[PDB]
Protein backbone atom coordinates (compact mmCIF):
# COMPACT_ATOMS: atom_id res chain seq x y z
CA UNK A 1 0.00 0.00 0.00
CA UNK A 2 2.08 2.91 -1.25
CA UNK A 3 5.87 1.65 -1.40
CA UNK A 4 7.52 1.79 -5.15
CA UNK A 5 11.31 0.46 -5.88
CA UNK A 6 11.32 3.70 -7.81
CA UNK A 7 11.17 6.24 -4.88
CA UNK A 8 13.59 3.77 -3.51
CA UNK A 9 16.14 3.54 -5.92
CA UNK A 10 15.40 7.51 -6.34
CA UNK A 11 16.67 7.50 -2.34
CA UNK A 12 19.90 5.22 -3.84
CA UNK A 13 21.00 7.88 -6.47
CA UNK A 14 19.86 10.76 -4.38
CA UNK A 15 22.38 9.70 -1.73
CA UNK A 16 24.96 8.09 -3.90
CA UNK A 17 26.21 9.92 -7.83
CA UNK A 18 48.43 5.68 6.74
CA UNK A 19 46.35 3.68 9.36
CA UNK A 20 42.96 2.35 6.82
CA UNK A 21 41.02 2.00 9.62
CA UNK A 22 41.36 6.09 10.67
CA UNK A 23 40.44 6.61 7.03
CA UNK A 24 37.57 4.32 7.85
CA UNK A 25 36.38 5.52 10.64
CA UNK A 26 36.03 9.10 9.44
CA UNK A 27 34.30 7.79 6.14
CA UNK A 28 31.71 6.07 8.62
CA UNK A 29 31.13 9.20 9.95
CA UNK A 30 31.02 11.30 6.94
CA UNK A 31 28.52 8.54 5.83
CA UNK A 32 26.31 9.06 8.83
CA UNK A 33 24.92 12.26 7.66
CA UNK A 34 24.20 11.10 4.31
CA UNK A 35 22.37 8.01 6.11
CA UNK A 36 19.76 10.26 7.70
CA UNK A 37 18.67 11.88 4.06
CA UNK A 38 18.50 9.01 2.64
CA UNK A 39 16.25 7.30 5.12
CA UNK A 40 14.16 10.75 5.05
CA UNK A 41 13.72 9.67 0.76
CA UNK A 42 12.34 6.47 1.94
CA UNK A 43 8.59 6.25 1.76
CA UNK A 44 6.83 6.88 4.94
CA UNK A 45 9.95 6.88 7.28
CA UNK A 46 9.28 10.61 7.96
CA UNK A 47 5.66 10.07 8.94
CA UNK A 48 7.06 8.07 12.05
CA UNK A 49 7.18 9.39 15.00
CA UNK A 50 10.65 10.99 15.56
CA UNK A 51 11.44 8.67 18.48
CA UNK A 52 11.40 5.84 16.63
CA UNK A 53 12.98 7.18 13.43
CA UNK A 54 15.57 7.37 16.31
CA UNK A 55 15.56 4.04 17.14
CA UNK A 56 15.48 2.77 13.94
CA UNK A 57 18.62 4.87 12.95
CA UNK A 58 20.61 3.86 15.93
CA UNK A 59 19.41 0.13 15.86
CA UNK A 60 20.73 -0.32 11.81
CA UNK A 61 23.46 2.39 10.92
CA UNK A 62 25.75 -0.10 11.06
CA UNK A 63 24.58 -2.50 9.06
CA UNK A 64 22.83 0.06 6.17
CA UNK A 65 26.38 1.45 6.06
CA UNK A 66 28.41 -2.04 5.45
CA UNK A 67 25.74 -2.91 2.80
CA UNK A 68 25.67 0.60 1.18
CA UNK A 69 30.26 0.30 0.43
CA UNK A 70 30.13 -3.06 -0.01
CA UNK A 71 27.72 -2.92 -3.08
CA UNK A 72 29.86 0.37 -4.27
CA UNK A 73 32.96 -2.02 -4.11
CA UNK A 74 31.31 -4.50 -6.80
CA UNK A 75 33.87 -3.59 -9.55
CA UNK A 76 37.06 -3.07 -7.24
CA UNK A 77 39.35 -6.25 -6.78
CA UNK A 78 40.18 -7.02 -3.14
CA UNK A 79 39.61 -3.97 -1.80
CA UNK A 80 36.47 -1.43 -0.36
CA UNK A 81 35.94 1.92 -2.20
CA UNK A 82 35.21 4.32 0.65
CA UNK A 83 32.97 7.11 0.18
CA UNK A 84 35.74 9.65 0.97
CA UNK A 85 37.30 8.54 -2.43
CA UNK A 86 39.73 6.50 -0.76
CA UNK A 87 40.23 2.78 -1.50
CA UNK A 88 41.34 0.44 0.95
CA UNK A 89 42.82 -3.18 -0.26
CA UNK A 90 42.71 -6.00 1.53
CA UNK A 91 46.96 -6.28 1.94
CA UNK A 92 46.32 -3.13 3.88
CA UNK A 93 43.34 -4.10 5.62
CA UNK A 94 45.65 -7.24 6.91
CA UNK A 95 48.76 -5.19 7.58
CA UNK A 96 46.45 -3.34 9.83
CA UNK A 97 45.29 -5.80 12.14
CA UNK A 98 41.47 -5.77 10.58
CA UNK A 99 42.17 -8.64 7.93
CA UNK A 100 39.49 -11.04 9.05
CA UNK A 101 36.81 -8.99 9.23
CA UNK A 102 37.61 -7.09 5.97
CA UNK A 103 38.13 -10.76 4.28
CA UNK A 104 34.65 -11.78 5.43
CA UNK A 105 33.02 -8.55 3.86
CA UNK A 106 34.72 -9.37 0.29
CA UNK A 107 33.18 -13.03 0.80
CA UNK A 108 29.98 -12.74 2.32
CA UNK A 109 29.02 -9.55 1.16
CA UNK A 110 30.88 -7.73 -2.07
CA UNK A 111 31.54 -11.59 -3.92
CA UNK A 112 28.11 -12.61 -3.67
CA UNK A 113 26.51 -9.20 -4.67
CA UNK A 114 28.97 -9.10 -7.47
CA UNK A 115 28.36 -12.99 -8.62
CA UNK A 116 24.40 -12.48 -8.90
CA UNK A 117 24.87 -8.72 -10.09
CA UNK A 118 22.70 -7.18 -7.22
CA UNK A 119 21.11 -3.87 -8.81
CA UNK A 120 20.75 -0.48 -7.16
CA UNK A 121 16.76 -1.37 -6.70
CA UNK A 122 17.41 -4.36 -5.28
CA UNK A 123 20.26 -2.58 -3.11
CA UNK A 124 17.83 -0.32 -1.71
CA UNK A 125 15.07 -2.54 -1.00
CA UNK A 126 17.44 -4.72 1.30
CA UNK A 127 18.47 -1.75 3.24
CA UNK A 128 14.90 -0.60 3.41
CA UNK A 129 14.11 -3.54 5.35
CA UNK A 130 17.29 -3.22 7.17
CA UNK A 131 15.76 0.40 8.20
CA UNK A 132 12.44 -0.92 9.13
CA UNK A 133 13.46 -3.34 11.84
CA UNK A 134 9.95 -4.32 13.91
CA UNK A 135 12.70 -5.97 16.52
CA UNK A 136 14.61 -2.68 17.25
CA UNK A 137 13.97 -2.07 21.04
CA UNK A 138 11.94 0.90 22.52
CA UNK A 139 9.75 1.18 19.39
CA UNK A 140 6.59 3.18 19.92
CA UNK A 141 4.54 0.97 17.41
CA UNK A 142 6.65 -2.18 16.52
CA UNK A 143 3.45 -3.16 14.28
CA UNK A 144 3.94 0.05 11.87
CA UNK A 145 7.16 -0.94 11.44
CA UNK A 146 6.56 -4.50 10.44
CA UNK A 147 4.22 -3.16 7.98
CA UNK A 148 6.17 -1.06 6.16
CA UNK A 149 9.19 -3.67 5.98
CA UNK A 150 5.82 -6.01 4.95
CA UNK A 151 5.03 -3.30 1.77
CA UNK A 152 8.74 -3.15 1.37
CA UNK A 153 9.33 -6.88 0.48
CA UNK A 154 6.19 -7.34 -1.46
CA UNK A 155 7.67 -4.65 -3.67
CA UNK A 156 11.20 -5.96 -3.60
CA UNK A 157 9.64 -9.40 -4.88
CA UNK A 158 7.50 -8.12 -7.40
CA UNK A 159 9.92 -6.31 -8.87
CA UNK A 160 12.75 -9.19 -8.99
CA UNK A 161 10.58 -12.16 -11.10
CA UNK A 162 9.43 -8.89 -13.31
CA UNK A 163 12.57 -7.95 -13.61
CA UNK A 164 14.50 -11.37 -13.51
CA UNK A 165 12.05 -13.88 -14.51
CA UNK A 166 14.37 -16.21 -15.18
CA UNK A 167 15.67 -16.62 -11.28
CA UNK A 168 13.10 -17.80 -9.77
CA UNK A 169 15.09 -18.19 -5.99
CA UNK A 170 16.42 -14.43 -6.62
CA UNK A 171 14.58 -12.86 -4.25
CA UNK A 172 14.95 -15.70 -1.64
CA UNK A 173 18.65 -15.09 -2.45
CA UNK A 174 18.70 -11.31 -1.61
CA UNK A 175 17.07 -12.10 1.61
CA UNK A 176 19.37 -14.53 2.52
CA UNK A 177 22.42 -12.46 2.73
CA UNK A 178 20.76 -10.54 5.83
CA UNK A 179 22.11 -13.03 8.50
CA UNK A 180 25.26 -12.23 7.15
CA UNK A 181 24.75 -8.62 6.86
CA UNK A 182 23.75 -8.98 10.38
CA UNK A 183 26.69 -11.10 11.90
CA UNK A 184 29.06 -8.84 10.54
CA UNK A 185 27.43 -5.15 11.29
CA UNK A 186 28.06 -7.12 14.81
CA UNK A 187 31.37 -7.81 14.84
CA UNK A 188 32.17 -4.28 12.65
CA UNK A 189 30.90 -2.77 16.28
CA UNK A 190 32.92 -4.53 18.62
CA UNK A 191 36.04 -3.35 16.47
CA UNK A 192 34.24 0.11 17.34
CA UNK A 193 33.89 -0.33 20.57
CA UNK A 194 37.48 -1.74 21.18
CA UNK A 195 38.87 1.38 19.05
CA UNK A 196 36.69 3.73 21.42
CA UNK A 197 38.18 2.06 24.45
CA UNK A 198 41.79 1.65 23.44
CA UNK A 199 42.01 5.26 22.72
CA UNK A 200 44.02 6.89 19.51
CA UNK A 201 42.05 6.37 16.40
CA UNK A 202 40.17 9.27 16.29
CA UNK A 203 36.36 9.06 16.17
CA UNK A 204 34.18 11.86 15.13
CA UNK A 205 31.49 13.42 16.72
CA UNK A 206 28.24 11.36 15.03
CA UNK A 207 30.00 8.13 14.61
CA UNK A 208 30.75 8.59 18.66
CA UNK A 209 27.21 9.79 19.54
CA UNK A 210 26.08 6.31 17.67
CA UNK A 211 28.07 4.47 20.20
CA UNK A 212 26.39 5.83 23.28
CA UNK A 213 24.58 4.11 25.50
CA UNK A 214 22.28 2.23 24.81
CA UNK B 1 20.64 12.04 24.48
CA UNK B 2 21.43 11.87 20.78
CA UNK B 3 21.68 15.52 19.79
CA UNK B 4 22.97 15.03 16.92
CA UNK B 5 20.66 12.62 15.13
CA UNK B 6 17.64 14.32 16.19
CA UNK B 7 18.69 17.43 14.90
CA UNK B 8 19.48 16.08 11.24
CA UNK B 9 15.92 14.38 11.66
CA UNK B 10 14.15 17.31 12.58
CA UNK B 11 15.68 20.35 9.98
CA UNK C 1 16.97 -31.51 -7.59
CA UNK C 2 15.48 -33.66 -5.22
CA UNK C 3 14.50 -31.98 -1.76
CA UNK C 4 11.08 -33.13 -0.73
CA UNK C 5 9.57 -30.99 2.19
CA UNK C 6 7.82 -33.97 3.63
CA UNK C 7 11.38 -36.01 3.98
CA UNK C 8 12.44 -32.68 5.94
CA UNK C 9 9.27 -32.90 8.51
CA UNK C 10 10.04 -36.36 8.95
CA UNK C 11 13.15 -35.59 10.22
CA UNK C 12 11.85 -33.34 12.31
CA UNK C 13 8.87 -35.98 14.31
CA UNK C 14 11.98 -38.10 14.11
CA UNK C 15 14.26 -36.58 16.24
CA UNK C 16 11.22 -34.59 18.76
CA UNK C 17 8.12 -36.15 19.84
CA UNK C 18 18.75 -24.73 41.12
CA UNK C 19 20.40 -22.55 38.48
CA UNK C 20 18.45 -22.39 35.07
CA UNK C 21 21.74 -21.99 33.10
CA UNK C 22 23.40 -25.53 34.31
CA UNK C 23 19.83 -26.98 33.29
CA UNK C 24 19.96 -25.27 30.03
CA UNK C 25 23.48 -26.09 29.32
CA UNK C 26 22.84 -30.04 30.27
CA UNK C 27 19.85 -29.39 27.54
CA UNK C 28 22.24 -28.27 25.33
CA UNK C 29 24.52 -31.32 25.35
CA UNK C 30 21.80 -33.66 25.25
CA UNK C 31 20.31 -32.23 21.78
CA UNK C 32 23.75 -31.85 20.28
CA UNK C 33 23.51 -35.96 19.92
CA UNK C 34 20.19 -35.58 18.96
CA UNK C 35 21.21 -32.75 16.14
CA UNK C 36 23.68 -35.25 14.20
CA UNK C 37 20.67 -37.93 14.20
CA UNK C 38 18.43 -34.98 12.69
CA UNK C 39 20.70 -33.95 10.09
CA UNK C 40 21.44 -36.98 9.04
CA UNK C 41 17.91 -37.31 7.95
CA UNK C 42 18.21 -34.14 5.86
CA UNK C 43 18.23 -35.19 2.03
CA UNK C 44 21.98 -34.77 0.76
CA UNK C 45 23.22 -34.08 3.85
CA UNK C 46 25.20 -37.25 4.35
CA UNK C 47 26.75 -37.29 1.59
CA UNK C 48 28.60 -34.54 1.75
CA UNK C 49 32.20 -35.05 2.90
CA UNK C 50 32.68 -35.98 6.54
CA UNK C 51 34.68 -33.07 7.00
CA UNK C 52 31.84 -30.52 5.48
CA UNK C 53 29.35 -32.26 7.41
CA UNK C 54 31.59 -31.04 10.52
CA UNK C 55 32.26 -28.09 9.22
CA UNK C 56 28.37 -26.84 8.79
CA UNK C 57 26.81 -28.60 12.63
CA UNK C 58 29.68 -26.81 13.89
CA UNK C 59 28.64 -23.68 12.53
CA UNK C 60 25.42 -24.07 12.80
CA UNK C 61 24.21 -26.02 15.90
CA UNK C 62 23.79 -23.06 18.30
CA UNK C 63 21.07 -21.50 15.74
CA UNK C 64 19.57 -24.97 14.81
CA UNK C 65 19.43 -25.30 18.65
CA UNK C 66 18.32 -22.20 19.63
CA UNK C 67 15.41 -22.77 16.86
CA UNK C 68 14.06 -25.99 18.06
CA UNK C 69 13.37 -25.27 22.18
CA UNK C 70 11.91 -21.91 20.26
CA UNK C 71 9.45 -23.40 18.17
CA UNK C 72 8.80 -26.02 21.12
CA UNK C 73 7.76 -23.24 23.46
CA UNK C 74 4.76 -21.53 21.56
CA UNK C 75 2.22 -23.23 23.34
CA UNK C 76 4.51 -21.95 26.72
CA UNK C 77 2.79 -18.33 28.43
CA UNK C 78 6.63 -16.54 29.28
CA UNK C 79 8.90 -19.56 29.19
CA UNK C 80 10.88 -22.34 27.53
CA UNK C 81 10.52 -25.89 27.32
CA UNK C 82 13.72 -27.79 27.42
CA UNK C 83 14.30 -31.11 25.79
CA UNK C 84 14.76 -32.40 29.58
CA UNK C 85 11.22 -32.27 30.24
CA UNK C 86 12.28 -29.01 32.63
CA UNK C 87 10.56 -25.71 32.09
CA UNK C 88 12.54 -21.92 32.50
CA UNK C 89 10.34 -18.82 32.95
CA UNK C 90 10.82 -15.73 32.36
CA UNK C 91 10.95 -14.58 35.89
CA UNK C 92 13.51 -17.71 36.80
CA UNK C 93 16.25 -16.71 33.73
CA UNK C 94 15.78 -12.94 35.44
CA UNK C 95 17.17 -13.97 38.50
CA UNK C 96 19.73 -15.97 37.38
CA UNK C 97 21.08 -12.46 35.96
CA UNK C 98 20.67 -14.18 32.19
CA UNK C 99 17.05 -12.29 31.68
CA UNK C 100 18.36 -10.28 28.70
CA UNK C 101 18.84 -12.87 26.56
CA UNK C 102 15.95 -14.70 27.63
CA UNK C 103 13.54 -12.04 26.70
CA UNK C 104 15.39 -11.38 23.03
CA UNK C 105 14.41 -15.28 22.31
CA UNK C 106 10.91 -14.65 23.57
CA UNK C 107 10.23 -11.73 21.57
CA UNK C 108 12.20 -12.26 18.14
CA UNK C 109 11.55 -15.72 18.28
CA UNK C 110 9.02 -17.68 20.34
CA UNK C 111 6.22 -14.48 19.99
CA UNK C 112 6.54 -14.62 16.39
CA UNK C 113 6.74 -17.86 15.70
CA UNK C 114 3.36 -18.32 17.70
CA UNK C 115 1.86 -15.12 16.01
CA UNK C 116 2.44 -16.74 12.22
CA UNK C 117 1.52 -20.23 13.56
CA UNK C 118 5.04 -21.35 12.32
CA UNK C 119 4.31 -25.36 11.47
CA UNK C 120 7.04 -27.97 11.79
CA UNK C 121 7.56 -28.20 8.40
CA UNK C 122 8.59 -24.82 7.64
CA UNK C 123 10.63 -24.74 10.87
CA UNK C 124 12.78 -28.00 9.62
CA UNK C 125 13.10 -26.36 6.45
CA UNK C 126 14.26 -22.84 8.30
CA UNK C 127 16.69 -25.56 9.81
CA UNK C 128 17.83 -27.14 6.61
CA UNK C 129 18.43 -23.51 5.22
CA UNK C 130 20.48 -22.63 8.49
CA UNK C 131 22.50 -25.72 8.54
CA UNK C 132 23.30 -25.46 4.68
CA UNK C 133 25.62 -22.24 5.16
CA UNK C 134 27.65 -21.86 2.58
CA UNK C 135 29.52 -19.26 4.00
CA UNK C 136 31.00 -21.80 6.90
CA UNK C 137 34.74 -21.28 6.31
CA UNK C 138 36.75 -24.18 5.15
CA UNK C 139 33.91 -26.03 3.23
CA UNK C 140 35.83 -28.18 0.83
CA UNK C 141 32.97 -27.06 -2.35
CA UNK C 142 30.59 -24.34 -0.99
CA UNK C 143 28.79 -24.06 -4.58
CA UNK C 144 27.67 -27.70 -3.55
CA UNK C 145 26.20 -25.89 -0.18
CA UNK C 146 24.22 -23.35 -1.50
CA UNK C 147 22.99 -25.61 -4.32
CA UNK C 148 21.56 -27.51 -1.38
CA UNK C 149 20.61 -24.33 -0.07
CA UNK C 150 19.10 -22.84 -2.70
CA UNK C 151 16.59 -26.83 -3.35
CA UNK C 152 15.48 -26.26 0.69
CA UNK C 153 14.15 -22.42 0.21
CA UNK C 154 12.70 -23.18 -3.40
CA UNK C 155 10.95 -26.21 -1.81
CA UNK C 156 9.64 -24.43 1.44
CA UNK C 157 7.88 -21.58 -0.61
CA UNK C 158 6.37 -24.15 -2.61
CA UNK C 159 5.44 -25.57 0.32
CA UNK C 160 4.00 -22.04 1.28
CA UNK C 161 1.93 -20.03 -0.87
CA UNK C 162 0.30 -23.93 -1.88
CA UNK C 163 -0.33 -24.72 2.03
CA UNK C 164 -1.16 -20.43 2.66
CA UNK C 165 -2.12 -19.81 -0.79
CA UNK C 166 -3.53 -16.51 1.33
CA UNK C 167 -0.49 -14.92 2.90
CA UNK C 168 1.74 -14.48 -0.03
CA UNK C 169 4.54 -12.10 2.31
CA UNK C 170 4.38 -15.70 4.17
CA UNK C 171 7.93 -17.06 2.98
CA UNK C 172 9.66 -14.02 3.47
CA UNK C 173 8.78 -13.53 6.94
CA UNK C 174 9.56 -16.99 7.52
CA UNK C 175 13.13 -15.87 5.87
CA UNK C 176 13.07 -12.31 7.66
CA UNK C 177 13.69 -14.40 11.22
CA UNK C 178 16.88 -15.65 10.53
CA UNK C 179 18.71 -12.52 11.21
CA UNK C 180 17.27 -12.44 14.53
CA UNK C 181 18.54 -15.48 15.19
CA UNK C 182 21.67 -15.27 13.87
CA UNK C 183 22.20 -12.35 16.47
CA UNK C 184 20.69 -14.52 19.16
CA UNK C 185 22.96 -17.47 18.25
CA UNK C 186 26.07 -15.26 18.72
CA UNK C 187 24.89 -13.99 22.05
CA UNK C 188 23.95 -17.20 23.36
CA UNK C 189 27.62 -17.93 22.57
CA UNK C 190 28.95 -15.17 23.84
CA UNK C 191 27.26 -16.17 27.53
CA UNK C 192 29.10 -20.28 27.02
CA UNK C 193 32.02 -19.10 26.36
CA UNK C 194 31.75 -16.43 29.52
CA UNK C 195 30.51 -19.53 31.65
CA UNK C 196 33.62 -21.38 30.42
CA UNK C 197 35.78 -18.90 31.17
CA UNK C 198 34.28 -18.47 34.82
CA UNK C 199 34.37 -21.81 35.77
CA UNK C 200 31.36 -23.09 38.09
CA UNK C 201 28.16 -23.95 35.58
CA UNK C 202 29.07 -27.69 34.70
CA UNK C 203 29.60 -27.63 30.66
CA UNK C 204 29.47 -31.61 29.38
CA UNK C 205 31.89 -33.05 26.53
CA UNK C 206 29.86 -32.75 23.29
CA UNK C 207 28.99 -29.42 24.07
CA UNK C 208 32.34 -28.46 25.10
CA UNK C 209 34.01 -29.70 22.23
CA UNK C 210 32.06 -27.55 20.29
CA UNK C 211 33.65 -24.48 22.31
CA UNK C 212 36.95 -25.86 20.95
CA UNK C 213 38.65 -23.93 18.39
CA UNK C 214 38.23 -22.77 15.74
CA UNK D 1 40.07 -32.40 17.68
CA UNK D 2 36.08 -32.64 17.09
CA UNK D 3 36.46 -36.04 18.47
CA UNK D 4 32.88 -36.53 19.59
CA UNK D 5 31.21 -35.10 16.48
CA UNK D 6 32.93 -37.57 14.16
CA UNK D 7 32.29 -40.32 15.50
CA UNK D 8 28.68 -39.68 15.69
CA UNK D 9 28.40 -39.03 11.81
CA UNK D 10 30.54 -41.70 11.02
CA UNK D 11 29.07 -44.11 12.62
C1 LIG E 1 30.47 0.18 11.04
C2 LIG E 1 31.28 0.52 9.79
C3 LIG E 1 30.84 1.55 8.96
C4 LIG E 1 31.52 1.90 7.70
C5 LIG E 1 31.17 3.07 7.03
C6 LIG E 1 31.82 3.45 5.77
C7 LIG E 1 33.32 3.27 5.58
C8 LIG E 1 31.01 3.98 4.77
C9 LIG E 1 31.49 4.40 3.45
O1 LIG E 1 32.70 4.65 3.29
O2 LIG E 1 30.64 4.47 2.54
C10 LIG E 1 32.47 -0.27 9.45
C11 LIG E 1 33.60 -0.35 10.26
C12 LIG E 1 33.59 0.40 11.60
C13 LIG E 1 34.84 0.12 12.43
C14 LIG E 1 35.31 -1.34 12.30
C15 LIG E 1 35.56 -1.65 10.82
C16 LIG E 1 36.72 -2.57 10.45
C17 LIG E 1 37.72 -2.89 11.57
C18 LIG E 1 38.11 -1.93 10.45
C19 LIG E 1 34.73 -1.16 9.81
C20 LIG E 1 35.00 -1.45 8.33
C21 LIG E 1 34.25 -2.68 7.81
C22 LIG E 1 34.94 -3.32 6.59
C23 LIG E 1 35.41 -2.27 5.58
C24 LIG E 1 36.08 -4.23 7.02
C1 LIG F 1 23.35 -22.24 22.61
C2 LIG F 1 22.11 -22.68 23.40
C3 LIG F 1 21.59 -23.95 23.17
C4 LIG F 1 20.37 -24.44 23.83
C5 LIG F 1 20.02 -25.78 23.73
C6 LIG F 1 18.80 -26.31 24.36
C7 LIG F 1 18.40 -25.86 25.77
C8 LIG F 1 18.04 -27.23 23.65
C9 LIG F 1 16.80 -27.84 24.13
O1 LIG F 1 16.56 -27.85 25.36
O2 LIG F 1 16.04 -28.31 23.26
C10 LIG F 1 21.46 -21.76 24.34
C11 LIG F 1 22.10 -21.24 25.46
C12 LIG F 1 23.56 -21.62 25.72
C13 LIG F 1 24.16 -20.88 26.92
C14 LIG F 1 23.65 -19.44 27.01
C15 LIG F 1 22.12 -19.44 27.08
C16 LIG F 1 21.42 -18.40 27.96
C17 LIG F 1 22.32 -17.61 28.92
C18 LIG F 1 21.39 -18.71 29.46
C19 LIG F 1 21.35 -20.33 26.33
C20 LIG F 1 19.82 -20.35 26.43
C21 LIG F 1 19.14 -19.48 25.37
C22 LIG F 1 17.74 -19.03 25.80
C23 LIG F 1 16.93 -20.16 26.45
C24 LIG F 1 17.82 -17.80 26.72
Amino acid sequence: EDMPVERILEAELAVEPNDPVTNICQAADKQLFTLVEWAKRIPHFSELPLDDQVILLRAGWNELLIASFSHRSIAVKDGILLATGLHVHRNSAHSAGVGAIFDRVLTELVSKMRDMQMDKTELGCLRAIVLFNPDSKGLSNPAEVEALREKVYASLEAYCKHKYPEQPGRFAKLLLRLPALRSIGLKCLEHLFFFKLIGDTPIDTFLMEMLEAP
Amino acid sequence: KHKILHRLLQD
